[PDB]
């Protein structure tokens, strides 16, 4: 609107930004040896 | 090979096809006129209950008869306080036509009126007129006069 | 003559009958068929000697 | 970490065949208040040599055995559809449409052979005729009720059209599809008739059937916003929602449309291996 | 004729001589057995199946006016689709066959 | 709630049922035969004032009136030079039909003629019939003769 | 570096809302010489919330205040659109569509909130009904006076019919909607009858309604070709190009198709942040 | 490695211009058991600015020459369509398509200018009228000879019906393209109508009109799959497929749709510079 | 009640009491003040603000058979929808209102 | 004033006078020739062009009321478009021009 009171401006311009940032998913990443099997079919079977 | 519906095999391969499939749905609801029958009359109030005498075909081309019309006025020419009628009975022949709209509320009190429901263009609420055909005979003096 | 009585058809009584017909029935050459009744409501009321 | 479940089931006439979620099926489902029946067309891969013989072969549209012993199941088959979630091993299952295979189609050439398939809600009636004769002078209620027994439906009636008296009101009915339309005709566009289900609902435009079940939604996929005929908004499968129910409303980034609504049409898109797994839902002001 | 395959049990279905037909071929034991089917009404469970002798036996059923059918050899469901074949006769050929049978 | 329209929420959202609006829509204007009455009438050329008895129902259930219609025809049956004709007066009543095209220059000339416009299955050239419907005394005597 | 210009206005009841270039606003037009009422629809984007409840909640499409002082306005809404360049703060803005929302939607979700809207010119016509009864016995330019009156409007008429005898005319319309097609109906397709923004205009098909304003035509985006009925082809917004005008037509790629012709029908797509910025012509040999 | 081969002819006043497949041609037909008629959009780039001049101004659909001395050919321009193979020098091209240019259109701009055209079969009655009366009382025979010698068409008849007494059959169409609705009306669906290429048919739904040239298909670009009426298919460009004809099909995936079946609606996808060349079968068993 | 918020001029209109209303709050120095309309014709112009007192004064406006509206205390536009609310009764209730008061 | 092209050998097409033209321009030895045909007849061959005689000779070819051309100069086809026209003139025109002619 731009012409009414500073405060009232002030209370816009909030609120109206919150629609507009909408916080996406987290992603992880990770880098590794496995040394044994069994720790192989166990991250194996709890892909599947 | 009955096919359990008058659909076409090269219907729905274009837009024009269903179309004229629709079309001709809608053309064949739209009722108008066909011969009928007088089942039951009453010579007081000009309504007769009414048949009509052409039948339904069907995918194995059998017959289906239709279903009749209680109360349906009968046409009796006249006006200006003059008027004209014959004595019906049961079994007489004839034509029935279909009105626009409903008419029962009309025919309660004859004057201007709403139409009851939104039924267009049926025989539920038709008009009578009676005929003989060519059931007659006519004699050798008056082949010329009325 | 030759009538098809249809179900629901309403007869009332003077003493607030609306009493329905129970099943369908079709008058025959006689004319004089029978009919069978159902009250309205569900509370105790009675019918006259005579239809009304 | 809850999983979907969309199961799809077919009536063979040996008995019954399940499709699961385990394979790739795609499913459509819409559903208005209309006389129009309401649709699904189904997407369904990987079937084999042994089921795509056994199903696609019984969708043949022709007649067989003329003598027609009996009718429904002589004609068409039937198809069930059910969807919901599990969780912990916990099922929340619905069923969202009951309907008859009309279609048949194929999508995708190998390696992977897809077929696709549309299903109507009593379809069944196109076929099937008339033998008792409607009442003369009656009112409404006795000619829906005679219509619901006709077509075989459990049927509900709530309008203040109910002592209203109708003269030859289907006299001109060929076959028993024809009697919805004749229902919905007369006292368009208040009084709606849409057969869901299989239930034959009639009742005015903004009553609720149920009013002790009002489903309150504060939770929304799809942004809710003004519709020129009410509220219309997205969420994710939510077994509550119905046609003719009613829902409340509370929302945050547009509060000034909170309130009662009930509910028109809705449409399902709902994927086993896809992300669609939704409803819509457009609604008018509750009265 | 009739299209079979070999499987140990299976049920095929046909619309043959103006008439509509389910039958079941399953192996029980020693020999084979089958299941008829017409109008989706059961005809007859468990017709022992043996070579030249026709599977419906009694007078209603086989025919006012319908057909009947044999094998030509006693069924083995490893054989089917080579040397051995159900066939189908319609009225007027199942009554010369039954006059030719005597 | 009177929605400015008769339109419905569940349209809108498929192709089958816009198609089924403007198939009620197109069929709505299809004017075919109604009850009317008489407002004027001159004996000596057969052409009466028509106004039509059935009215119009809005989003609000009101009633509006329907249009007269002037000069239309009135049937008097006959043919080789043997006519029927009744005294029409002011307020009587009968059903009108509705002509399939333009018949204003034929009425012109009551001879073979080029349509006029384009109109079609209007009630503005139409064809009346008169009719008393039940409004007459029938003795006891003729009650099954002429 | 010339900019464009682009203003959508709303007639709400505490005064106009103007929505100006700068926001993400995207039109498509449709204009044509026939009886069916032209078309707009608007793509509108980032609208707060409090403008949002001011404009989305007018839309409503239901009935209200019922005793209805007056008509027109009470009932629904106006939006006029007006599109031009700007250079060197010289503006040449011209208006290019009138008429009323009819359809509401919402297209895009959060982040960013888009809506989009339907209207159409004089749909305030068909809920007015006709309250002056129509001459009985008439010439064709006293009908079309008559309807310009009844619906409103500033009309000019000229056609080899002004001096036909017409008998009951239009004695079947219910409301104010089909004067329109009943002027149409009469002798098609050599007299046209269509209602350009406020004004009916009903001439025959091939007269230029201003012989001394035509314009001269010489710089083509998209490549004038043969059209089966004329000439059709495309050009940026010209803002003197209009329905019923006429062209002069000098090409360089096809100098074998330059002559005078009489424009029929009409495009726009103008947008305030993307590519289109367009208009499309097609054309008849002008008579 | 063979090559395809693709011609368009027109038949323009001052003789036969062929389109040869050197240039970027795309056409697509669709061909029915129908009334109505056979449609062909066409896709030609290249086209220099002489070609242009000679062939989109013949388009006009107006009309010239009102003394109108003879017909046909002084209307609207004919186009013949041949598609087939070419192998060492050695072809094997066949004609797939006969009709009339009745909509024109500009596709894309410059730097490569291509056009769009519509084709229809027997459009050219459209226009001529009927001057020879109809039988008043005869069979059904009969009415289809007297029909095919006014469209001048030759004509095979078989049917079952053909013994059957009409009264008035044809004693309202205005124009000789209704003959063929008249003639498919009065007996559907068991009796198809249709008019390919340049020739009459009418016959029975499930009889091939010549047993003895069954074409035996062993090679599917398109698995082959039951669709609800028979069976459906894909093949590359066969010139032995026709409307009517038969075709016994033998699968190697679907081996339980073998059999013989008979040819309803076709599907022709020839392009001379991309992917599809290809023809599109449905069938219907056969009787 | 009648959804109000804050800010210091604003104008809501609604469908209340088979009528249709359109009102406005915005403050005048120290009080606050109002606009009604209704059918779209302005009624009032300026009515003040005060908490018991009801808005419509004069016959020809507040009823034949319509509402009124009052304040259950004097309005701040700081305190909208924390204690300060705007509720409208119908004709009945009104007119025991009136009764009751004096 | 018929539109023209710097070609050997053409044809242009076109309606005018209520009539419709199709006309032949090519080059012969020396001089030109034309050929010119109406309604799709074929009206004469070879007609040698001149400047300021009508190409049409004959009372039965050129008009009951139909008009005419005429070449202002003699026909060159590298000139056309610049120096040399070809002109039609309608019936009553025509018929003034043969009165202005002798």
């Amino acid at each position: 609107k731009d012409q009414t009171e500073a405060q009232v401006y002030t209370e816009a311009l909030d609120i109206d930004v919150k629609n507009g940032k909408i916080i996406q998913p987290v992603r992880l990443r990770i880098n590794a040896i496995c040394p044994d099997l069994s720790t192989v079919e166990s991250i194996m079977n709890a892909f599947n | 090979n009955i096919s359990l519906t008058s659909a076409k095999a090269p219907d729905r391969t274009r837009l024009i096809a269903a179309l004229d499939a629709r079309s001709r749905r809608d053309a064949l609801d739209f009722e108008v006129m066909i011969p009928a029958q007088v089942v039951q009359y009453d010579r007081a109030e000009n309504i007769a209950t009414i048949q009509p005498l052409i039948t339904w075909v069907d995918t194995e081309h059998n017959a289906v008869q239709r279903h009749q019309l209680v109360d349906i006025p009968v046409i009796s020419m006249g006006a200006g306080g003059f008027h004209i009628s014959f004595p019906i009975q049961q079994g007489d022949i004839g034509w029935i036509y279909a009105a626009d709209r409903d008419t029962s509320q009309f025919l309660e009190s004859l004057s201007m009126s709403k139409p009851n429901t939104g039924r267009i263009h049926k025989f539920e609420h038709g008009l009578f007129i009676p005929d003989v055909f060519r059931r007659y005979t006519i004699n050798s003096e008056d082949s010329a006069a009325m | 003559r030759s009538q098809t009585r249809i179900s629901t058809g309403s007869r009332v009584q003077t003493p607030a009958g609306a009493i329905f017909t129970v099943m369908s029935d079709v008058t025959i050459p006689a004319g004089g068929v029978a009919t069978i009744d159902i009250k309205s409501q569900e509370y105790g009321n009675i019918p006259l000697p005579v239809g009304n | 970490m809850k999983k979907r479940i969309l199961r799809v089931t077919f009536n063979m006439p040996y008995g019954p065949e399940v499709i699961r979620e385990d394979l790739d099926v795609r499913v459509r489902i819409m559903k208005a208040a209309l006389r129009i029946q309401n649709r699904a067309t189904m997407e369904i891969f990987g079937l084999t040599t042994q089921l795509r013989e056994s199903l696609l072969s019984q969708f043949t549209a022709w007649k067989h055995r003329q003598r027609q012993v009996g009718r429904e199941d002589e004609l068409m088959i039937k198809v069930s559809v059910e969807a919901g979630y599990s969780d912990q091993g916990r099922e929340q299952v619905s069923r969202v449409f009951v309907g008859e295979v009309a279609i048949v189609d194929i999508i995708s050439p190998p390696p992977d052979i897809g077929i696709r398939i549309q299903c109507y809600t009593r379809q069944i009636d196109r076929t099937k005729t008339i033998r008792n004769m409607p009442p003369a002078n009656t009112t409404f209620v006795k000619f829906v009720e005679w219509g619901a027994n006709e077509m075989g439906l459990n049927f509900i009636c709530d309008t203040s059209y109910n002592d209203q008296v109708l003269k030859n009101p289907g006299r001109s009915i060929t076959v028993a599809s024809a009697i919805l339309a004749s229902i919905q005709d007369m006292y368009m566009p208040d009084v709606a008739a849409f057969v869901d289900d299989d239930i034959l609902i009639v009742k005015d435009r903004d009553k609720v059937i149920r009013p002790d079940e009002v489903t309150n939604v504060n939770s929304f996929v799809g942004i809710p916003s003004w519709s020129e005929w009410g509220v219309e908004f997205q969420c994710l499968f939510e077994p509550s929602i119905r046609v003719a129910g009613g829902v409340a409303v509370e929302s945050l980034m547009n509060p000034s449309v909170n309130g009662n609504y009930v509910i028109t049409a809705l449409e399902y898109d709902l994927a086993s291996r896809d992300r669609p797994f939704y409803i819509k839902v457009m609604g008018s002001p509750a009265a | 004729k009739i299209p079979l395959t070999a499987v140990p049990n299976q049920a095929i279905s046909f619309n043959a001589g103006s008439s509509y037909w389910k039958i079941r071929l399953y192996q029980n034991m020693d020999m084979m057995n089958a299941d008829i089917s017409r109008d989706g009404v059961i005809v007859c469970h468990g017709v022992r199946c043996f070579g030249g002798i026709p599977l419906l036996q009694y007078s209603h059923q086989y025919r006012p006016d319908y057909g009947n059918f044999v094998f030509d050899r006693d069924a083995d469901w490893t054989l089917f689709g080579d040397g051995i074949n159900l066939f189908y006769l319609d009225g007027a050929e199942f009554a010369e066959y039954q006059a030719l049978a005597t």
